[PDB]
């Protein structure tokens, strides 16, 4: 009935906002809790290679073809307009402040982000985060305080990595396959970047959604339903949300910074 | 003189109440058995391990209650139990050593060769000792919860609880056989929550029945066996139908086979 | 907790309780400081040793992996009720010499 | 005279050899159990009984004619023969209970969407789970989930059934569950073969039970001629006995040298 | 041992080529085999809704998002050339000839891609498919061959609505929040887009993507192992995979069509 | 397979095989042909049906939903060994008259 699908509107409204509150709680019991005696950075380290070392194949492979497609793309763009040995700092603009971060928030929502949910989530089913209270340890700082870290501290690195790829990428295509002229292509690139309104201006833009997708995506995986299907609806969950708030996030944050 | 007493214990769960003023007296030494699927006998065990915040009333367990002690106090006091959820419920970053050695190196600091004497003991008397090796998926599904039961006797705990023998017969002994043994030998209290009432009423000295969020009553195996309680002497047998239905809520086998 | 002594002639003397909290201690006071001096012979006997848990175990089993690494040879008494318990597991039986 | 028959039947999974020449006789009528320990191909036997999986060599011998050897459009019109009850019901969650039971009804027949409802309506009846012909699969509990997965199983009448896992995590359900796979033999007359490590229910209900382990079949009898068959194997898992011819220490060095090196 | 390490790094490499060999099979008799008598175009019409209609929110918010930061990157960029009324020209090229499809076929790998794999790989844990096969109806044509179907059919639809909102929605912030003249966004915007080389392209770059992506995310899930782990990691690979296949298509695509 | 006749004056002559197959044809030919015909007092008897299925159950359950609708009242007899067993696991036992 139609009564009952607006009260179920509403129920999935005021539901989403409490999921919002928990997941802030549970964000802030996590970074700043306490410190239970099974931490160190050992954890960090081993997070970190999961979080991060295991994803760069596929962040510098992606961020290869990215810049081989931004330059492949603009030549064609720029040969009607004149700015031929203005390629190089395209794919230096258009991959280091707004889609360079952006498809990087993109690959690390999906792989780190889905690979980071399915194996918190995949925790909490096999109760392998209940048997650690009951153990002593408070698993919000031994299961998700590492991969929180080594989210917040890894993404803006495969950012980073991402952009240099690309920049490279477009270079090896632009100048070895395209023809342009070699060294127009750094120099063209590099009087016109800006640090501080470019890479910093990326950087930032990295962090800032970085952390989001590392936090809308360990707490999805915390707070599935323990069940081979509620892991499985957690690991989309947190790759929808994870894109929602890389892009929207990324309007909000170049709406400051332009 | 009980190892764990829940006085009027209640639990709620986003305003469905699953507990209502129940009250559990586990005796000490002896393997107790509560078993009961709506039950929610796990989400029970959480509260005599708290693991989860009781609505009102408190968990005397060994002494002081649970949800009254300081948070450096309910660590220091999780020593004194350790859990073998189903399944193994193992740490599947650590290998089997790290695995069962991980509460060791938790509430104790002792030396890197003597961690390794607990854990290579601990995993020989659970028969799992030559795979001091391997990763929690590299290990079968009943060997991995041999494994579990060694982290849970880690530390020496004084009371232990493992929810759900269940879907495997030769593991399923061995298991039921290491319940016994180290309830016998190490003098520990266990509690043992599972629906196979076969094995459990074997291995339990009393046993519980949970239902619908109250205790339906408990007792010694054999006294609980013919009760007479409509629903326990529904549940201590097969008997398919009886307090609890066997067919669904229908209109009519007249009316909606015809209408 | 618990104390170690009367070294130097075996007869090692063992104390109350042997648990998580007291193991390092006793080892330590125990492993290079009083096994070191020993002669031959060695006898511990856990007479005074009222509760102990598997890490008292691990601690006698942790005297034997270094006199028998000084060559000399120890023997356990007086094995305790609970110790025995945890002793009646796996490896803690026929491996401990009494 | 025999439902199902495994002429020099054998498995291979990866070069693995699952089974090598098994050879088990299924009598029809009756409740046949066939078991064995945790990864002994008890599932994967399942898959080769219904032609779910090719075998390596072998023929399996069906209800008369053998099925590797049909054709497809011959196997599908086989497959009415049997139905299968798996662990966790198998159930499709994008089908509705009704649909759901009515799914083996609308592939191998066209009949009227309102006779289909009938048989619908009655298998759920015979199962209890009349009153949930409303819900999805994931809004049923654990026990009455694979109840109307039986009920799919018996619709279209099968001649014989396959259960495996039947009665994991029970009481009162797996008492209903086992009343059933009873009362579906008896009254239906259709053969049923119960595959679960649960010893003593299968015993409870079985009349011809197997032994399978480590790619053969490990004898068989009937379940008190199987109780103290004196094989080693059999005796160790037709009880509780820890340790026998499967090992209950794992293949480790000395422990008196293991902690003292 | 280094000889261990070699012989396992070979045996996957071998394997990944096993697999790639598997998936086409698995393809071919999914779309082509027979006609197996539970089939329907109500499948079809079931997939095309959890597939693309359930895909619906996402791809659209996402296309608002972007489309107001191409808009409101580009405008940024472009004042300081001099060249400002071809904001609309330059927005819509970017997002039809190439981000466009990209993106699309990042949050349809993400969303669709991952809820794919998750919902075949969970049919598979659960013995849905097995329990198919013993009734007597192929799973791959009756479970594969719609989500496949629903995937080649909706992918493109995404991405044209994709566009669609981008431009849109760069209008939106171009005109009424940047205040550039209203007419000339559309004027230069369609006279310079050359349909068989900005739509048409964008449109088969589009198609390409989505064989390749609800392919990838159709088998990852069909060829899972049954459990828990086995379905979250699939569910993982498949967004790796339709990310690598998205993004490397992409560059395969826009050098057959700059 | 089976086939349906003896209508117009109840007395319903059913033969030898109802299963998956003949049910469509088998209600086709009886539910609107044959049972408008009828006037009262229907009797069906399986005399002649010497192996059936649930879909010969549901058959006869096809019988009643509409001389139910059309007033005059039916009733079964020489019911197959076979059905019964089949009507015995299910609640519709008493259903059937
Ligand atoms: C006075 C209190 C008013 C309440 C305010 C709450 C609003 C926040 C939630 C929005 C509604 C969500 C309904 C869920 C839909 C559904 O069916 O539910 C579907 C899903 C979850 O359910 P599923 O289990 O089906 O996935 O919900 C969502 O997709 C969640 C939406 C997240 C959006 C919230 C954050 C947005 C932040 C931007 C706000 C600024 C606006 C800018 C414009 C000017
Ligand atoms: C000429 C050939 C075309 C080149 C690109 C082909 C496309 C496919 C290859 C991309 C790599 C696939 C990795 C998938 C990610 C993954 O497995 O996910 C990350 C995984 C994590 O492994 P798990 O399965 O244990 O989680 O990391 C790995 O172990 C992958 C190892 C592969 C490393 C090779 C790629 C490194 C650099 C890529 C090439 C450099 C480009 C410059 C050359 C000019
Ligand atoms: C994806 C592509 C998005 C933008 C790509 C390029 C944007 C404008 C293209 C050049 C138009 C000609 C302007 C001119 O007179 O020429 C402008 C200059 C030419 O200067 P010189 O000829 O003096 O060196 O080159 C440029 O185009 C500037 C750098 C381009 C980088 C784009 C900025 C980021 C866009 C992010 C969106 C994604
Ligand atoms: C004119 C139109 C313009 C409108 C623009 C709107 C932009 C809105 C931004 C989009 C963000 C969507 C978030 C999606 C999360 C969701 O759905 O939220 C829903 C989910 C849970 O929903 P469930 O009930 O389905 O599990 O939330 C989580 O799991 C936790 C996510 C919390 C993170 C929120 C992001 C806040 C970021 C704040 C940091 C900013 C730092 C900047 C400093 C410089
Ligand atoms: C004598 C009179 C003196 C004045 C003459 C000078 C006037 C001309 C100004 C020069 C500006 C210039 O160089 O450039 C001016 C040109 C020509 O005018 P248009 O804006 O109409 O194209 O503009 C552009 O460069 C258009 C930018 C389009 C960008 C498209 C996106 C690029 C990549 C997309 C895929 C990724
Ligand atoms: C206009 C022409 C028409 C175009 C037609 C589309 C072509 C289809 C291509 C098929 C893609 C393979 C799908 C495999 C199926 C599957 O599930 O594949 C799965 C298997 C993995 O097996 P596992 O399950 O063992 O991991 O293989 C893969 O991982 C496939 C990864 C796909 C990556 C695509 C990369 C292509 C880009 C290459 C660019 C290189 C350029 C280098 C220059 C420096
Ligand atoms: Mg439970
Ligand atoms: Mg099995």
């Amino acid at each position: 009935s139609p009564l009952e699908r607006i009260r179920l509107f509403g129920r999935a409204g005021l539901d989403v906002v409490a999921a919002l509150g928990r997941s802030t709680l549970f964000l802030g019991h996590a970074l700043l809790g306490r410190r239970t005696p099974g931490t160190g950075l050992h954890l960090l380290v081993k997070q970190l290679y999961s979080v991060g070392v295991l994803s760069l194949a596929i962040i510098v492979v992606s961020g290869l073809f990215i810049g081989m497609v931004l330059a492949l793309q603009g030549y064609n763009i720029l040969i009607s307009y004149g700015s031929e040995q203005a390629v190089g700092q395209m794919v230096a603009l258009t991959l280091l402040r707004e889609l360079g971060p952006v498809v990087t928030g993109l690959l690390f929502a999906g792989r780190a982000g889905s690979a980071l949910t399915a194996e918190i989530g995949n925790m909490k089913a096999t109760e392998q985060l209940s048997s650690l209270e009951m153990i002593g340890v408070d698993p919000l700082k031994y299961i998700v305080a590492p991969r929180l870290w080594a989210g917040f501290i890894s993404m803006p690195l495969l950012a980073a990595i991402f952009s240099v790829v690309g920049i490279w990428g477009g270079a090896m295509v632009a100048v070895d396959w395209l023809g342009v002229y070699e060294g127009s292509f750094w120099a063209n690139m590099q009087n016109s970047v800006q640090f501080t309104e470019d890479v910093l201006n990326g950087v930032i833009k990295s962090i800032v959604f970085a952390f989001v997708v590392t936090w809308i995506a360990v707490y999805q995986g915390y707070d599935c339903e323990p069940t081979s299907e509620g892991i499985s609806r957690a690991t989309t969950r947190t790759v929808v949300y994870a894109s929602l708030a890389v892009l929207g996030l990324d309007f909000i944050l170049t709406a400051l910074m332009f | 003189a009980y190892a764990v007493e829940l006085k009027g214990l209640t639990f709620k769960r986003g305003s469905r109440a699953i507990f209502d003023n129940i009250d559990v007296r586990i005796p000490r030494g002896k393997v107790t058995g509560i078993m009961g699927s709506g039950c929610g006998k796990t989400t029970l065990l959480r509260l005599i391990a708290s693991q989860l915040r009781p609505s009102k009333g408190e968990v005397w367990v060994n002494g002081q209650n649970l949800p009254q002690l300081s948070r450096g106090d309910l660590f220091d006091m999780r020593k004194q139990f350790g859990v073998l959820f189903q399944s193994g419920a193992l740490f599947t970053d650590l290998d089997v050593f790290e695995n069962v050695a991980f509460p060791l190196r938790v509430h104790t600091q002792l030396p890197e060769e003597m961690i390794r004497d607990i854990v290579l003991m601990k995993l020989q008397a659970v028969g799992l000792r030559g795979a001091v090796e391997l990763m929690p998926d590299e290990l079968s599904g009943g060997m991995k919860r041999r494994v579990a039961l060694a982290r849970a006797i880690a530390l020496d705990p004084q009371i232990l609880l493992y929810d759900e023998f269940v879907g495997q017969p030769i593991a399923m002994g061995v298991l039921v056989r290491l319940i016994r043994l180290l309830n016998d030998a190490l003098g520990i209290t266990s509690i043992v929550v599972s629906h196979d009432l076969a094995e459990t009423a074997s291995i339990a000295d009393y046993i519980y029945i949970v239902g619908d969020g109250r205790v339906l009553g408990h007792g010694t195996p054999d006294v609980l066996k013919e009760t007479d309680d409509p629903r326990i002497r529904q549940f201590v047998k097969g008997i398919p139908d009886g307090p609890v239905p066997f067919h669904y809520p229908a209109r009519d086998y007249r009316a909606d086979l015809l209408g | 907790q618990a104390s170690l002594r009367e070294g130097a002639a075996g007869e090692l003397q063992l104390a109350g309780v042997l648990d998580y909290s007291s193991g390092p201690a006793l080892r330590e006071q125990g492993g290079r400081l009083i096994r070191a001096s020993q002669a031959a012979e060695l006898v511990v006997d856990c007479s005074a040793v009222e509760r102990s848990s598997s890490v008292g175990i691990s601690l006698l089993l942790a005297f034997i992996r270094d006199a028998r690494k000084a060559g000399k040879v120890l023997s356990v008494r007086a094995l305790p009720d609970d110790m025995r318990e945890i002793a009646k597991v796996s490896s803690l039986l026929e491996i401990l010499p009494l």
